[PDB]
């Protein structure tokens, strides 16, 4: 999981 | 917004899009190309393709359970193309970019037909 | 093989998909929660969880129109998630996260209920 | 378009  | 990604998350779903092809689970279209029979999910044909979009909008085709392509259309060359739909590889060889590039430009797959112009040209 | 890959594929792929959702183009099945309804491809749920892969699979019910989910399913939580299956984006808020978790628990989407379980044990 |  990322911040996009 | 402040939303989180999963990465892996469009590759995943399209894995699993092939899974369910490879086990003819929910197609709803046979396309055929020279006698030879391709099945496939309508939306995913559409998400690829700009033929198949115009094809599945349009009121009465979106109804057809069968698409004939045109003869010109070589089956190999869509074989590759469909395989490229359902797993973003493309088996580009010497052999087959002639019918790959022919078959993207009628199915109005932008990006293939871009790599195919331009592994042409490193050749000539 | 010898194959190139195209790395935006699955990207692009997922948010055409999600564009034929917007438009409400080849969706075959309405998935009621609480009464809220919400209108989706069987291809895609299945791609993305476990529950509507062991439904849609099931020779009867692959051929419902209508799904009703458990009524202790809360349709914010549903509303979330089925945007994180179109786009990889999920919506996860201190005020969503529990109705987020119970429902990617029921739904058997096992990365959502992952990252969950990490945010909330990063808050006690 | 990369190698895979
Ligand atoms: O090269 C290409 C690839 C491609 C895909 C599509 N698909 C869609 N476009 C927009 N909203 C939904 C969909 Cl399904 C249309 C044109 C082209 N042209
Ligand atoms: O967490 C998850 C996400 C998820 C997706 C699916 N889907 C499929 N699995 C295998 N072949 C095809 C499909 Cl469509 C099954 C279980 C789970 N569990
Ligand atoms: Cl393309
Ligand atoms: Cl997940």
């Amino acid at each position: 999981w990322v911040i996009p | 917004d402040s939303c989180i990604q999963f990465t892996r998350h469009a590759s995943d779903v399209l894995l699993n899009l092939n899974r369910l092809r490879s086990r003819d689970i929910l197609t709803d279209v046979v396309i055929v190309v020279s006698r030879e029979q391709f099945r496939a999910h309508k939306t995913v044909l559409m998400a690829c393709s700009g033929l198949f979009y115009s094809i599945f909008t349009d009121q009465l085709k979106c109804n057809l359970s069968v698409i004939n392509l045109d003869p010109e259309i070589n089956p190999e060359g869509f074989c590759i193309l469909l395989d490229f739909m359902y797993t973003s590889r493309l088996n580009l060889r010497e052999g087959n970019i002639m019918a790959v590039m022919a078959t993207a430009m009628y199915l109005q797959m932008e990006h293939v037909v871009d790599t195919c112009r331009k592994f042409i040209k490193a050749s000539e």
